[PDB]
């Protein structure tokens, strides 16, 4: 659950680095993260995550420390269950021990959703073509408000309708082994966020 | 008070007819959070225009600082709203206000890479030369994030 | 001269490297077509924003006029071109140079509904009340196109 | 090909107004065209259509007058076929008798393509209930079907689905129930190089689901 969250980070922090990223799983949870350059004598405990939401107090959110596959440090904060309420603005800060700003920021938890990468993806040739087949990704609800995306290498890349887990690609260059990968994002009305991980690629 | 405080609740929900109801109850347009943040704060960290411009109308303080030192042109540089920034701009906004890291809104819109807020800034008026509390400039910036485009502007 | 006719050409194109070449190889950076066009009219027309940077800082004209009046500021401000008016205008534009129809680069951003280049055209120092050969001002455009928005910062 | 390019006309006006606007239909002809108001001492010699293409000099091309539906003047101008390059820069402009612009563009013929409306759309109720298939063929006399993206529209409102590039197929995943649906499908070109503008809509059909 955390070598994925380790895929998530670094999926993210290539699209927005210099920014404070956060993104939801199961839209009960929250993780926050940014990733900056090694410092001798600064820690965790040199900066402060504080974030306030609906009418209740500021809180505070405890930072760890962990490194990267590109040598930078990413710390990040996991904010309780309790406080995650979805359709409500959350105010963050991230500030230095020295009082000085780091990060300000204000989201939205069902703006920020990073979804699993599917699972189980098939592909079987009937004559026409390919027909792909795939499961959603695990633990998460509400399938039938799940957009996909297949891509194809040779590249293509097709849409997929909410809620269908197939689909048949129509013309193709030849009958050699394409390599084909899926991934899911979250639909509507008021849900949103992040494209997910490519699925295990199938040749 | 009761209504200063949620005056700033509705513009950090971008509630645009809220705050001019608040408004028009006689709520103070300048007031501050625990972090001395104004309503005007909160409606440029959201990127909310339309508001921007109703608490400006209102009497809001263009130049504010909170804790910080951040003022609301340092946070629309940073989010990348350009409007925003063009709007206090020409509300009177000091383009060479620095945070508590010495960091003017040219430095923080360099960092993120929004080449048209670091034009503007520099039509502003902002000083391409000053430099933050490491000691860097806004073309020190560009030229660590590997930013060609960026960095030839700031020569 | 031979070189000279191909830089246009290649402004035209977009080809940035042939650019660079040309003018190494001595061309004219100012060099004028039939309309009296020079490549930085059309590297701001096909929008282009290395290209531009690149004539301007080889010696081009920024306030050039063709046998139409047209400047290249105009011809940003009418495609929709953000990164280039603010180049163009760092780079030393009149903001309130007129074509053969009077009008000036505020009144054709006006037409086109480019609320952003009006308010950063406003920054530099347009001239709101200008009027052109008809008499209508860059305010008196936004009415009759039913922009509100646009016509609320011309007021 | 005249009918049809009034009815082309029209289109493309109501997406770009105060604009010229092109067009090519089969990548050999090129018609370029605007609509302003009708002025009393104004005619198609008082405009002034020139093109630059490759490094050919500056050709001048005819002006039509022609009114529309809307009331307003339609001028266009069709670029002979030897002067209709698919893949270099066009430079186009159009100067008034008095010496004032009047527009000024560079267009490529291959990124401004204008295909016909597909034909023969089909709605047949699927096996598996609740669902519509829907099926077309391409434009008439258009190349390269491989190349042509498609676009479905439902009426009850509306509903819009986009179609891959090359399929002439689609099943409709949600449907009312005893409501009358009309369905109907336009084409564009998709890539690599290729581009420009939605098709007119194909006639439209309708069917009834069951419940
Ligand atoms: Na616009």
């Amino acid at each position: 659950a955390d070598p994925k969250f380790e895929s998530k980070a670094a999926l993210l922090a290539a699209r927005g680095p210099e920014e404070l990223l956060c993104f939801t799983e199961r839209l009960e949870d929250l993780v926050c993260f940014w990733e900056e350059a090694a410092s001798a004598g600064v820690g965790p405990g040199q900066y402060s995550f504080s974030y306030q939401l609906e009418d209740e107090p500021w809180k505070l959110c405890r930072l760890h420390q962990a490194p990267t596959a590109r040598g930078a440090v990413r710390f990040w904060c996991s904010l309780p269950t309790a406080d995650t309420s979805s359709f409500v603005p959350l105010e963050l800060r991230v500030t230095a021990a020295s009082g000085a700003p780091r990060y300000h920021r204000v989201i939205h938890i069902n703006e920020v959703v990073l979804l699993d990468a599917p699972v189980g993806l098939v592909a079987r040739l009937a004559d026409e073509h390919v027909v792909l087949r795939w499961l959603p990704p695990p633990e998460t609800p509400m399938t039938s408000h799940i957009r996909y995306e297949v891509d194809v290498s040779a590249v293509q890349r097709v849409e997929i309708l909410e809620g269908r887990t197939e689909c048949v690609l129509s013309n193709l260059r030849g009958r050699t082994r394409y390599t084909f990968a899926v991934r899911a994002r979250m639909a509507e009305p008021s849900f949103g966020g992040f494209w997910s991980a490519w699925s295990e690629p199938v040749s | 008070s009761d209504l200063g405080k949620k005056l700033l609740k509705a513009a950090r929900a971008g509630q645009k007819d809220e705050v001019r109801i608040l408004m028009a109850n006689g709520a103070d347009v300048n007031a501050t959070d625990i972090w001395d943040a104004t309503p005007l704060h909160l409606a440029a960290l959201i990127g909310h225009a339309e508001i921007v411009a109703v608490l400006l109308e209102n009497g809001a303080d263009v130049n504010a600082s909170d804790i910080t030192g951040t003022t609301p042109l340092h946070l629309a540089a940073t989010m990348g709203h350009d409007e925003i920034v063009l709007i206090l701009l020409l509300k009177g906004a000091d383009v060479n206000a620095y945070d508590l890291n010495g960091a003017t809104p040219l430095h923080l819109a360099a960092r993120m890479g929004h080449k048209r807020i670091v034009l503007v800034l520099i039509l502003a008026g902002a000083d391409v030369n000053a430099q933050d509390k490491f000691g860097k400039t806004a073309f020190d910036i560009s030229i660590d994030n590997g930013n060609e485009d960026l960095a030839k502007i700031l020569q």
